[PDB]
């Protein structure tokens, strides 16, 4: 009848298998969640091996060929890409909103009326955590940003060492600090450079008080040590010129060749004495230096790097006070270099870090930069390490940038559930039943952080919606908001107190981003997949 | 994991631990309730289904569908086999078994995926159904009168309950006093055997008969066969196990003759003895001769120049029916021939019935076995009848057995998921949650009752929750009206064995299923 | 939506529930509906251009590559190599109404495809076709009372034989033996009276026996009231025809008597030989002579006989003929009223059947003899000797004479006839509209597409015809209405009235009621299936 | 390679025996698709792929009565249930079975319900397999 | 239609007229909109978008 050259799926049976396949893609990194959760290792049929426990990097390597599983792999992909944390929970609540959306699809409820529920009880979810479940940041300090760092790195291979590398990255976030217009101060996170170099452990990692190159100086007589530096940045390379396309070089009187080949290179030996004449000490460069351009460097006592990544360069030079070069030439069209262009630090040195070599810029003036050095036991420990280290870098621009806080450990989901749950009878007569299973299936983040620990789960989670439903009923006993899970003894906790924290932004983000995929994937109904 | 040079078990093993292979249980028994779901109700549709040799299979019984499916599945095969035992036990309900089993497994899951413990769902699964099955002997209706009016009465309600579900739902008031009328005239032990169950192409359903006494096709008859008279009006049979035809006396005798007069004495002899036997017949006074054996034309002629009937190779299942039917005895030998060992039968008639002769017994006084003669316009038309009638037939056995009926409709099922949860609402906890999982499955029935008949289950589910809960025992689904009514008012009467036994194996299979935990594949042997 | 479920699990696990799932099929739902509903309309538009006496043969190869050139529908779907189980309820719904009735089995056909074209587009609209059966059934129970209401006795004596006539003359008229129409309904009405018990009692078929033999006219096919066998005189020298022969019946080959049993007959002396010899002369010399002594002027054996016996037989002025098969011996003793000796020594006068004429026919330029009896007493079984051009219309004009029988057949059972022509199904589409007002509304789509499905087959008359469809079934329609005359219905061959009691179209009323009741039955069966499992 | 059997029992080497007349008569060739002995030794039944029953005698050598009527080849036959004058049945691939009586050379009785090849007389001889089961007395 | 034994050329026209009543039809049930309405052109754009 259709005739269509390929297989059609219609009804439950379409339905079904997306809720498998969403399924399947939520219990692949259910069991990496919450402290007492356990990394993965990833081979990559060459050999190749990944150590994580990010959601994201997980769902990025896996390949995969369902695509409401493509859906929830980008979304956890987005959701890592606008918050930085809770990947793997965003995927994990998107698809039990599945099940929950399927089972009440499945039970004759109309997929519209689900959609509604479901969009109402985001909204309102949305609103109650924004007007009950807040906590500023202004009484609490330093240590609101210690816990939530702390928090950020519980699951991970630098979880236990929280108390060293909370402080690192507090330091680091605080130390690229900058107040842009309208006076407000914004962190620019991914200008902290990351160095990953196996030796010593995890304490043995630095912090910079500066800013670090993978780069090495590119001849062996110039010094690697140079106290009062006068950085020279530079995106042209330093060799022999070399005239352009629409220019050829044509000799009728033989007389003029050599003058023709020797200022092929004093071109370049003007622009190096031009340079060097303004007292510069390290110079920079983008482009590649020839051999010759070395040797005058090295003559003259000065550091020079060659291949500076353009990223690294751009960093160094907003630090240091220097200025990019892409060529000498000044508005009076001649060729010249002058002093007011270079930047300054109070020490550049060459430092060995397990049989190689990094160039550390040690304090730079007029701005403070910051990097970190991550010393692990092999590749993977170091990948993972940094992977973790970005997470609690991004939770904590987080919450410096938003000054709200809310209690971690599966208590969020407990007080929603209860609060949608009670809601839920005041609105409509099957968006009613649509929000009651929102609210069940906010449940799944305290059941797998008490399953993966070996918990009672049920009990447990019994013992956390009584606490919040006795918090949401009696006026007076309010203060039961911050009780969450505790894995290490399997007992509810008041979260606030122990300082479980972790950015507002995170829940909220990742509400209403599993909303939209569940939404999204629940309209389906018909799949038409013709063959390739 | 490393090769380990020697391995523990033979290359090819498949195992599966942990909560995983549960979950996929779970999933293979929805995947079982799945293909017999719409089949439920008096709105269920039939399915088909074609094996390898091409046969073509049609029916609406939730066993016969399970069988004809190959499951190879471990965990789903349970479902097959609880569905077998509630066709063997009982003879209906068969549908109900294998939705309840996957709904119990359904709404325990969650609490699967969760880490709890098997063994607590297994103790909550047995208390609940201890209780369900007291609730339903308790609250079962049965009148202590032993009226025969109100017996029968209440045999044909059930019997048309059992039936409004199959293609013969049109004629369900006919057949169900048909099948009445057959267990009724059945003596004592209701043996299946002694309702005979004849399938003629051709007519319409209503043109299906029962026969007071026993009817069969035509056996191969031999010439001369044509000239006997096809119509007695008080015929005495002789059911005989004999072979009447010429033939070697035995089958290691032999002969030895040296005279020409002793050779014709023997040829005589083996006339003069099937002679003897024939005359030893005749002088009987019977009229009419069925054998078990091989009837020769011989025979046939000898019979026919007698105004006898004879008909040889009858079946020994009819030969049975006949004995019970005409009160006679099946003799191997014809040397006393008296008339305690003769059947007596009012009138005796071959007739035709769609391009096939039958034989007919009627006017049997003190018959103790039937026949039906079912028509239709296909094999698996007439196939689906007879399966019908059987599932009505095993129903009002039982209700002879024991006259104590709840009412259909999913209302008894509604009222036990009340009990259970008023029973739940007052425990502890931990067997809070899973008792009233029990009671919220047991709402599969209605449910699925109303999604066959396209009705909207919630509201009717709503309606009928708030029904039991004010007060009513017997209100269930009405699929004509869309709407609630008291099922008991409306005469749709289940025997509570079927209940019972439903709940029971259901109970067992969920049982069963959620114990195991790892399950182990050996590889084929002799795959060939 | 095909082959089934596909998860392997959701933990990745292999999840494998029915052997050979992957390479299984299943259609559920509506779907599977409409393509049943598809396959059941093309073989009904297939079957109903065979339907009324413009009907065209459909010319069917089997396997072999022998030809059948056909108008019966049954015949038609039995040899139809069909794969869709539909199809294949189709063909058993043909079957059992050629079983049930003889004639008809193209009517049921087209139908159930018109029930199942309108329960197409009801269930478009959103009806359950459960709902679609049962206000099918109500329908049909309201047409057969119409037609019980409208129906019309005759007379099934053997003084009158034109209804009868009649009656035979309307189910032949559609097959290719209208050539010789009536003759074919005069010996099918006679063959019918003269072998069957005359209290409404059954009609023994196995009494008629359908012979065919090519060379001759169609017109030549004749009612013989006796037996025609396959054989011929034994001897050569016998002669080829015997008046008034008292016939001899008997299951003994003429040859030395042999015991059943294992036996060994020991010749131990000379003497012993001798006597062995003249008792094989004596054996061979009594048993004709017992024979002869009955005053028998014909014997006919069943198991053949030796060279002794046969000139013995020639040499006493004895006609007989041998290796005359078991049905064929049954038919002699009934029809030349004499019975069947198992032996010589029990042969006697009385036991003597009497025959009028016994003759050995030859066919031409062909050598082959076939014998005949007749002019028989009072015979209770005839021979339908049909010849023919070609082995094609041979068979044709069997199935046909087997229609007329049939139909003769039921009309015996029961005596109640309803003018063809489409009259009776137009007659019973206006009471089922009339019922249908009446009706609540749901039921009434149900009941409204039954009648317009029973109006199909005069719509396929009227094409078949040349005539246009619409137009003539809506004018007769009317001309029902407006006057009281449930007769009126196609004028299929032009005689220029619609008056169907005049032109004598007449049904059997039995045949009408099978139809419809099958035809609605099959349409519930194949309605309440949704699912299917192919492999 | 395809045959590797000419060298068969084709020898008959031994004491002389008395069991050396083998007659071996061969003379119509083409295909022996039946050498039936019949019960009394006196005859030889043969068909062959012309579709006609020959039936032979030993002592003579000479081909009494060759047995025509088959629609296509007789790729089996059997005999009689003792001798009772060798009326056999011959099963083809014209789908039918037929029985032949020498002492008038025609085909007494055929049946057409199934190619046969595995004809088989029971000892009554009332009936004889089909390889089925057709009855003499009822055809 | 067709099957009724109506030519494919009388149906054709016969729809040429019905589309013909049903644009007169349509146009008699239609109402007059000016654009300085905002609330119809907000609710004929809500009325395109219930459906996705
Ligand atoms: N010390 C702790 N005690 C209890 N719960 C915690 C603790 N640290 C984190 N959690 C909770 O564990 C959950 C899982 O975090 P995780 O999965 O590691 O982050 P992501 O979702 O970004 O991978 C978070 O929702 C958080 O609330
Ligand atoms: N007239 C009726 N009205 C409502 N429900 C009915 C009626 N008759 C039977 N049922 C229901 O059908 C269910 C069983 O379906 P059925 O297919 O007949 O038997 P099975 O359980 O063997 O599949 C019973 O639970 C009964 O409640
Ligand atoms: N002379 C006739 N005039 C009008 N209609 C006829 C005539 N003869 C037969 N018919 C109709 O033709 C239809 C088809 O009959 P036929 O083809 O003989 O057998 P079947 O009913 O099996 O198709 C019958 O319903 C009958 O009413
Ligand atoms: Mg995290
Ligand atoms: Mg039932
Ligand atoms: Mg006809």
């Amino acid at each position: 009848p259709l005739s269509v050259f390929g297989d059609r799926s219609t009804g439950e049976t379409i339905r079904s298998q997306n809720v498998m396949a969403a399924a399947s893609i939520a219990n692949i990194v259910k069991s990496s969640l919450g402290p007492v959760g356990l990394d993965k290792m990833l081979v990559d049929d060459i050999g190749d091996v990944t150590i994580t426990n990010d959601g994201a990097t997980i769902l990025k390597l896996l390949e995969v060929e369902h695509p409401a599983a493509k859906v929830l792999c980008e979304l956890a992909d987005l959701q890592d890409k606008e918050v930085g944390d809770g990947t793997t929970s965003v995927v994990i609540i998107a698809a039990e909103l599945l099940k929950n959306a399927d089972e009440l699809v499945k039970q004759k409820i109309h997929p519209t009326s689900v959609i509604s529920g479901y969009r109402l009880a985001c909204k309102e979810a949305v609103r109650y955590i924004n007007e009950n479940l807040i906590v500023n940041t202004d009484e609490l300090g330093r240590d609101c940003l210690i816990n939530a760092a702390k928090t950020s790195m519980s699951s991970k291979i630098i979880g236990i060492n929280g108390d060293f590398f909370a402080n690192m990255v507090v330091d680091a976030v605080l130390a690229i600090k900058y107040t842009d217009i309208r006076g407000q101060p914004r962190y620019p996170v991914n200008s902290v450079n990351i160095l990953k170099a196996h030796g010593r452990s995890q304490m043995e990692s630095m912090l910079i008080s500066g800013y670090a190159l993978n780069c090495v100086v590119g001849s062996q007589g110039m010094p690697k040590r140079i106290v009062n530096a006068k950085i020279a940045c530079l995106d042209f390379s330093l060799q022999k010129t070399k005239m352009k396309l629409g220019v050829q070089v044509v000799i009728t009187d033989p007389e003029k060749l050599d003058q023709i080949r020797q200022r092929e290179s004093d071109i370049t030996k003007e622009r190096i004495q031009k340079i060097l004449a303004t007292g510069a000490n390290v110079i920079l460069t983008t482009g590649g230096i020839d051999d010759m351009c070395l040797k005058y460097f090295v003559e003259a006592g000065a550091m020079a790097v060659r291949r500076v990544l353009k990223r690294d360069l751009k960093r160094i030079a907003k630090a240091s006070g220097a200025t990019i070069l892409s060529t000498l030439a000044n508005l009076e069209g001649e060729e010249t270099f002058e002093a007011a262009m270079l930047g300054q630090a109070e020490e550049v040195v060459q430092e060995r870090i397990c049989d190689d070599e990094l160039i550390l810029i040690k304090n730079t003036k007029a701005r403070t930069s910051a990097s970190i050095i991550l010393r692990g036991a092999n590749d993977f420990m170091c990948d993972e390490m940094e992977r973790s280290l970005h997470d609690a870098l991004c939770v904590v621009k987080r919450v410096l940038e938003s000054k709200s806080v809310v209690p971690g450990g599966g208590a969020v989901e407990a007080a929603l559930s209860i609060y949608l749950e009670n809601y839920a009878t005041s609105m409509g007569s099957r968006e009613q039943l649509a929000i009651a299973e929102f609210a069940r299936s906010l449940l799944v983040i305290p059941n797998t952080l008490a399953v993966n620990a070996a918990q009672d789960s049920t009990d447990l989670v019994a013992k956390l919606r009584a606490f919040h439903n006795e918090a949401q009923v009696n006026p007076e006993r309010k203060n039961l908001k911050w009780i969450g899970l505790d894995l290490s003894n399997g007992k509810p906790r008041d979260n606030k107190q122990a300082g479980v924290f972790e950015p507002t932004i995170v829940k909220v983000k990742s509400l209403k981003f599993a909303t939209e995929a569940a939404i999204t994937i629940l309209r389906i109904d018909d799949l038409i997949k013709l063959h390739p | 994991m490393m090769p380990t040079p020697v391995i523990l078990l033979k290359e090819g093993t498949d195992s599966s631990q942990g909560i995983p292979q549960l979950v996929s249980n779970i999933s293979a028994c929805q995947v079982i309730a799945e293909a017999v779901r719409t089949t439920l109700g008096p709105r269920g549709m039939d399915k088909l289904i074609v094996d390898g040799r091409g046969k073509a299979t049609i029916s609406n019984d939730g066993a016969t569908i399970l069988k004809l499916l190959d499951v190879v599945h471990p965990a789903a095969k349970t479902l097959v086999d609880i569905a077998k035992s509630q066709d063997a036990e009982v003879g209906d309900g068969t549908t109900s078994v294998t939705l309840l089993a996957a709904e119990f497994l359904k709404q325990v899951k969650p609490y699967v995926e969760e880490g709890l413990h098997p063994q607590i769902i297994i103790r909550a699964f047995r208390t609940a159904t201890q209780l369900a099955v007291n609730k339903i002997k308790e609250i079962a209706v049965t009148v202590k009168k032993a009226d025969k009016v109100e017996q029968r009465k209440l045999l044909e309600k059930c019997a048309m309950t059992a039936l409004s579900s199959k293609l013969i739902s049109q004629q369900k008031a006919f057949f169900a006093k048909m099948v009445v009328d057959a267990v009724m005239m059945l003596d004592d032990l209701l043996q299946l055997k002694m309702i005979g169950i004849k399938k003629v192409q051709g007519g319409a359903l209503e043109d299906s008969q029962l026969v007071a006494g026993v009817a069969f096709k035509k056996t191969f008859s031999y010439a001369g066969f044509e000239m006997q008279p096809k119509k007695y009006h008080n015929p005495k049979i002789a059911l005989l196990n004999v072979e009447l035809e010429l033939k070697a006396e035995k089958d290691n005798a032999e002969i030895r003759v040296h005279t020409v007069e002793d050779y014709q004495a023997i040829v005589d002899a083996e006339w003069n003895i099937l002679y003897d036997k024939l005359e030893k017949i005749h002088h009987s006074g019977a009229k009419v001769v069925l054998s078990k054996l091989p009837i020769g034309d011989v025979a046939t002629q000898y019979f026919a120049d007698r105004d006898m009937f004879c008909a040889g190779r009858v079946p020994e299942e009819d030969l049975k029916r006949t004995m019970m039917a005409c009160g006679g005895s099946i003799q191997t030998s014809v040397n006393a021939l008296s008339a305690d060992v003769l059947g007596r039968c009012q009138v005796f008639e071959e007739t035709q019935i769609g391009g096939e002769r039958y034989n007919f017994f009627t006017g049997c006084p003190k018959a103790k076995t039937c026949t039906f003669i079912l028509r239709g316009g296909a094999e698996q038309f007439m196939e689906e009848t007879e399966r019908s009638l059987h599932d009505a037939i095993m129903i009002v056995r039982r209700a002879i057995k024991n006259d104590s009926v709840v009412a259909g409709g999913g209302a008894i099922e509604m009222e036990l998921s009340k009990y259970l949860r008023d029973y739940s609402r007052t425990i502890p906890g931990k067997q809070q949650l899973l008792i009233g999982a029990y009671a919220k499955a047991l709402e599969i029935i209605p449910r699925q009752l109303c999604d066959n008949a396209g009705f909207d289950a919630t509201n009717i589910l709503n309606k009928l929750r708030a029904r039991h809960a004010q007060g009513g025992t017997w209100y269930g689904v009405d699929i004509n009206n869309e709407d609630i009514a008291d099922n008991f008012e409306a005469f749709v009467w289940e025997p509570a064995m079927v209940r019972i036994n439903a709940l029971t194996a259901a109970s067992e299979a969920a049982c069963l299923i959620v114990s195991v935990d790892e399950t182990i594949k050996n590889p084929r042997s002799t795959v060939d | 939506a095909s082959m089934g479920t596909l998860a392997f699990d959701e933990y990745g696990r292999p999840f494998l529930i029915i052997k050979d799932q992957d390479r299984k099929s299943r259609l559920m739902g509506l779907e599977a509906l409409k393509s049943h509903i598809m396959a059941a309309k093309a073989v009904a538009n297939t079957m109903r251009t065979s339907l009324g006496p413009n009907g065209l043969d459909k010319m069917m190869v089997d396997k072999d590559g022998d030809v059948t050139v056909t108008n019966d529908g049954a015949t038609i779907l039995s040899m139809m190599d069909v794969d869709h189980q539909i199809a294949k309820l189709m063909v058993e719904l043909s079957k059992s109404q050629d079983d049930e009735i003889g004639d008809g089995t193209t009517g049921v056909v087209v139908l159930a495809g018109a029930l199942l074209e309108e329960a197409e587009q009801l269930l478009d609209r959103g009806i359950h076709p459960i709902r679609i059966a049962d206000g099918y059934e109500q329908a049909a129970r309201v047409a057969i009372e119409h037609l019980d209401k409208i129906s019309d006795s005759v007379l099934v004596d053997i003084k009158d034989t034109e209804p009868l006539i009649q009656t035979a003359k309307t189910t032949l008229g559609s097959k290719v033996v209208n050539s010789c129409h009536r003759q074919m309904a005069e010996i099918a009405v006679n063959a019918v009276l003269t072998v069957a018990d005359m209290e409404r009692r059954d009609v023994d078929f196995e009494l008629i026996k359908v012979e065919g033999k090519v060379g001759g006219r169609l017109e030549d096919t004749k009612l013989i009231k006796g037996v025609i066998v396959d054989k011929d005189f034994s001897h050569p020298q016998m002669p080829k025809k015997v008046e008034d022969a008292k016939i001899a019946i008997l299951t003994c080959p003429f040859e030395p008597p042999k015991p059943k049993t294992k036996h060994k007959l020991d010749v131990t002396s000379v003497e012993d030989y001798k006597a062995l010899q003249k008792y094989e002369k004596e054996k061979f010399e009594e048993m004709i002579q017992q024979i002869k002594e009955t005053g028998a002027n014909l014997a006919i054996c069943q198991w053949g006989f030796d060279d002794e016996a046969n000139h013995l037989l020639l040499q006493n002025n004895l006609p007989a003929v041998r290796w005359v098969g078991g049905p064929e011996i049954e038919l002699i003793a009934i029809a030349t009223g004499g019975r069947i000796v198992p032996r010589f020594s029990e042969l006697t006068a009385e036991k003597l059947g009497f025959a009028g004429l016994v003759q050995e026919i030859s066919f031409g330029t062909t050598k082959d003899k076939m014998l005949v009896i007749e002019q028989c007493k009072n015979s209770r079984a005839v021979t339908i000797f049909i010849r023919g051009g070609n082995k094609m219309i041979i068979e044709e004009a069997k199935r046909s004479l087997h229609d007329a029988l049939c139909v003769i057949r039921n009309l015996i059972r029961d005596n109640r006839v309803v003018y063809g022509g489409g009259a009776a199904e137009i007659s019973c589409a206006l009471a089922v509209s009339q019922e249908a007002d009446k009706c609540p509304t749901l039921e009434q789509y149900a009941m409204r597409a039954f009648a317009d499905a029973l109006e199909v087959i005069p719509m396929a008359l009227s094409e078949n015809s040349g005539m246009n469809p619409i137009q003539t079934m809506t004018e007769v329609r009317a001309r029902q209405v407006k006057e009281m005359n449930p007769a009126l219905g196609i004028d299929c061959l032009h005689k220029g009235t619609n008056d169907m009691k005049q032109q004598h179209v007449i049904e059997t009323l039995i045949g009408k009621k099978q139809q419809i009741s099958l035809a609605t039955q099959m349409v519930r069966m194949i309605l309440k299936i949704d699912d299917i499992r192919k492999p | 390679l395809d045959n590797k059997c000419s060298v068969y029992p084709l020898t008959f080497d031994k004491n002389e025996n008395m069991a050396a007349k083998k007659k071996s008569v061969a003379m119509h060739t083409n295909y022996l698709s039946a050498c039936s002995f019949t019960n009394s030794d006196m005859q030889i039944l043969t068909a062959s792929g012309d579709g006609t029953c020959a039936l032979w005698d030993v002592e003579s050598g000479q081909l009494l009565q060759s047995f025509h009527g088959h629609g296509a080849d007789v790729l089996c036959l059997d005999l009689a249930p003792s001798e009772t004058g060798n009326t056999f049945v011959s099963g083809g691939c014209d789908k039918k079975a037929m029985v032949w009586d020498m002492r008038s050379g025609q085909c007494v009785q055929a049946f057409e319900t199934h190619d046969i090849n595995s004809v088989r007389y029971y000892p009554s001889g009332d009936a004889f397999a089909s390889g089925r089961l057709y009855d003499l007395r009822a055809d | 239609l067709l099957q009724k034994g109506i030519h494919p050329t009388i149906i054709s026209e016969s729809f040429q007229k019905a589309l013909e009543k049903g644009i007169e039809i349509l146009t008699d049930m239609s109402r007059p909109v000016e654009l300085s309405d905002r609330e119809t052109l907000l609710n004929s754009a809500t009325t395109s978008l219930n459906s996705k």
